[PDB]
RNA sequence: UCGGAGUACAAAAAACCCUCCGAGUGAUUUUAAUCUAGACAAACCAGUCAAAAUAACCAUAACAUCACUUAUUGAUCCAAAAU
């Protein structure tokens, strides 16, 4: 039953009773993004350079908890990575332990639906490894320009 | 079992007059007699060498010796005050609590890890206490309340993950060298002495939720707390509602070393009794 | 080197080693390099990060510097915020 | 094309990368002699600490 | 004839210096250098002398 | 030393597993540690000897 | 003490109170960054090159140049500077 001059309830007045720092504000964050239980999360570990590949799945088109045009412009932006079942897949390699993959894939999920809930992102182009395609794409643009008809 | 046995019932009795040293044991020395080992004796021939007298162990010959023309740098520079925290990995506190050498039902701090050898520590190198590291992280099963003086993020989480609290509280050199071994201590004769602060350096360290700080304000910690979870992807229990909540929220003072002991008693153990001081000016130095 | 002291007779410590030398605890000693700091206007810029290296030295040097240093400075240490813990153990060293 | 692999081959669709070989390191030495610190990184695994019986 | 080292400062108001040899007889010095902490080509003027 | 706690499932998250409840019919035995573990170690010598011992 | 040629005829190294020339810096503006694979050389200390990658600038812009270019140099400590 001992106390001190700077005990814990003398330091933080407002604050006392022993429960008091376990209470869970579940009404602070109710946004809750990413409801991780409805993500499909694989493990696979690869044992020799030691690393673990974290894989995280789920359906795009049926996951709700993303707005509608959000849901539409992340088909559009990631399509590489969606799978023909429908699946967008994210992938993490990094760390040994899988905690630090997972967060590195929830990261990147945050960033993604990020991202694309800005309209304002206005996908600046570098002109560094665009250069080729930009010029590439007008000179066979010069040759396409042939018009007549077919089929 | 030892077949050996059987063998010795044919032999001789065992006595002091046949004993024999493992072949191998005794290299036996030699001595500078004979053609061989004698006549200058493996000294050489004259010089300063035969006689005895080559120079110190650095000296090179008289050309700037290497170890000194090397320029001087900060490396070794204040080290003795440097703080050293002795790991422990998640893997061996694991691997303790499954072999019941510390029981995470009651609380786990310092004196429990030292008592189950499970991690050693020596304050006169300047030891400041155990710090927590990953190690053993996606492994790591238990249910504990446990007490550090330092820990990782991705340690925390860990041990959050399964329902357990973790805690980084500070000692100082005198305080931790009692908390280690507490019966040489009791055996000294003396009160038990308040634990002292954290230095102006540490005292950010230990005034944040970030590291579940023993001085932090636990209005923070349910919110950082509940940030881990967001951060590694796991759903945070709620401690309040299970059986051993009671021992889980198990705190210390930040003025005492002990659990259920306080600053200023003296323990009899030849009686089996605490003393504790009446007088006013006592309690009131002890209690600060 | 003081290989029985006097007091103590136990073996002393030579620490200008200690000054200018930091022992890794897999035997490795890391030094700087010498004149790095001397006449910089003089040097090129090749040849002065030729010299703000920290280098590691050879076995026979090692050794001699085991030889001048006592146990204490052959412990594990950890340090909190240590930039070389990194450092301190090998790995895959086929030898 | 990647509608042909799902629709007409009813196949997934293989994506490949392009692989430069690792790197060229020498033997590692016990001492290395006159080598930068960062040389002990050349040979190192992964960059994670790991305490072994600790 | 003897040439002289100075001390050459940033206008960049980053305090950065680099010594250079330059002749006794001559004005004081003034250059465009490279400066790291801005990362920049700006100029630098002589602010002091420090060997002969 | 105390001896291990029983637990509902083997091997135990550290991966410790209890030696059998009988013994086996080989004709050699293989004690426990003190503190419970398989006794093999691995040993150097002169820096580039590598062994490991049974005990 | 440092460099070039011979001695030392063709990879390297190689001595003499051996034979001969030099160096202890000028002049100039193109003021010549950071970081790092791999090497040369080597008793040690010191010396040498150098891809990729960053940042600087044409907006995919890193070898200061000339004088036989090679040599124009000096460790620790300690002092002055304050970065
Ligand atoms: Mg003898
Ligand atoms: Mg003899
Ligand atoms: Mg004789
Ligand atoms: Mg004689
Ligand atoms: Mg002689
Ligand atoms: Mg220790
Ligand atoms: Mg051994
Ligand atoms: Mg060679
Ligand atoms: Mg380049």
């Amino acid at each position: 039953e001992f106390q001190s001059i700077y005990s814990l309830d003398k330091l933080y007045p407002e604050s006392r009773g022993s429960d008091t720092a376990w209470r869970l504000p579940d009404d602070a964050k109710q946004a809750n993004d990413i409801p991780v239980d409805r993500l499909t999360i694989s493990y696979c570990r690869s044992s020799g350079k030691v690393n673990s590949k974290a894989e995280v799945r789920f359906h795009l088109a049926s996951a709700d908890w993303i707005a509608e045009p959000v849901r539409l412009k992340l088909a559009v932006k990631h399509k590489n990575r969606i799978n023909r079942s429908g699946e967008l897949i994210l992938t993490s390699e990094c760390s040994r332990y899988q905690f630090r993959n997972l967060a590195d894939c929830l990261q990147k999920l945050r960033d993604m639906i990020a991202e694309a809930s800005q309209p304002a992102k206005e996908p600046s182009r570098e002109d560094a490894e665009l250069r080729r395609s930009r010029i590439e794409n007008m000179n066979r643009e010069r040759l396409r320009k042939k018009r007549i008809s077919s089929a | 079992g030892p077949r050996a046995l059987d063998l010795l019932r044919a032999l001789p009795r065992v006595s002091l007059a046949n004993l024999k040293p493992n072949p191998g044991s005794r290299k036996p020395e030699r001595r500078p007699r004979g053609r061989r080992r004698g006549r200058k004796c493996g000294r050489g021939h004259k010089g300063e060498r035969q006689r005895g007298t080559r120079p110190r162990l650095g000296f090179e010959g008289g050309q700037t010796p290497f170890y000194l023309r090397i320029p001087k740098y900060g490396f070794n520079e204040g080290h003795s005050f440097r703080h050293q925290y002795q790991p422990l990995s998640l893997n061996r506190l694991q691997y303790l609590i499954d072999l019941g050498r510390v029981d995470p039902t009651q609380p786990i701090d310092l004196t429990q890890l030292v008592n189950g050898r499970g991690v050693t520590i020596q304050p006169s190198k300047r030891d400041y206490g155990v710090q927590l590291v990953e190690e053993g992280a996606d492994t790591f099963k238990a249910k504990v309340n446990i007490e550090v003086q330092m820990a990782s993020e991705l340690a925390i989480a860990a041990i959050e993950k399964n329902g357990g609290v973790v805690t980084t509280a500070f000692y100082d050199p005198r305080s931790l060298e009692i908390l280690c071994k507490p019966v040489p201590f009791f055996l000294r004769g003396q009160p038990i002495p308040k634990r002292m602060l954290p230095p102006e350096a540490l005292v950010p360290y230990y005034t944040d939720a970030k590291n579940r700080g023993y001085l932090a304000d636990p209005a923070r910690f349910p919110e950082a707390r509940l940030e881990l979870a967001r951060k590694y992807g796991y759903v945070l229990p709620d401690i309040t509602k299970d059986e051993l909540f009671k021992m889980l929220s198990t705190r210390k003072d930040p003025r005492q070393i002990f659990f259920g002991l306080a600053p200023g008693w003296v323990v009899n153990m030849a009686d089996k009794k605490i003393l504790k001081p009446t007088d006013e000016n006592l309690l009131k130095y002890y209690s600060s | 080197v003081t290989y029985f002291s006097s007091r103590k007779g136990k073996r002393k410590t030579v620490k200008a080693v200690i000054y200018r030398f930091l022992r890794l605890h897999s035997g490795l000693w890391l030094r700087r390099k010498a004149g790095y700091k001397k006449k910089l206007w003089k040097k090129t810029a090749a040849r002065k990060r030729r010299l703000r290296e920290f280098v590691f030295c050879n076995k026979t040097q090692s050794k001699l510097l085991d030889k001048m240093t006592t146990s204490f400075w052959k412990r594990r240490n950890w340090y909190a915020d240590d930039p070389y813990q990194k450092y301190q153990d090998r790995t895959n060293l086929k030898v | 094309v990647t509608r042909v692999f799902h629709q007409l081959l009813d196949m997934r669709e293989p994506v490949f990368e392009f692989v430069r070989p690792p790197p060229y390191h020498p033997k590692q030495k016990r001492f290395p002699h006159r080598q930068p610190l960062r040389y002990l990184d050349r040979y190192r695994d992964s960059h994670e600490p790991t305490y072994g019986i600790y | 004839s003897k040439t002289i080292l100075v001390k050459m400062m940033s206008q960049a108001g980053t305090g950065f210096s680099f010594n250079t040899k330059r002749s006794r007889l001559r004005e004081k010095l003034t250059l465009l250098h490279y400066d790291p902490v801005v990362k920049k080509k700006v100029l630098f003027v002589e602010q002091k002398k420090i060997r002969s | 030393i105390p001896r291990p706690p029983k637990h509902e499932h083997y091997p135990t998250p550290s991966g410790w597993q209890p030696p059998r409840d009988p013994a086996p019919s080989l004709p050699y035995f293989v004690r426990r540690s003190r503190m419970h573990n398989i006794p093999v170690y691995r040993d150097i010598t002169h820096g580039n000897r590598q062994m490991t011992v049974i005990r």
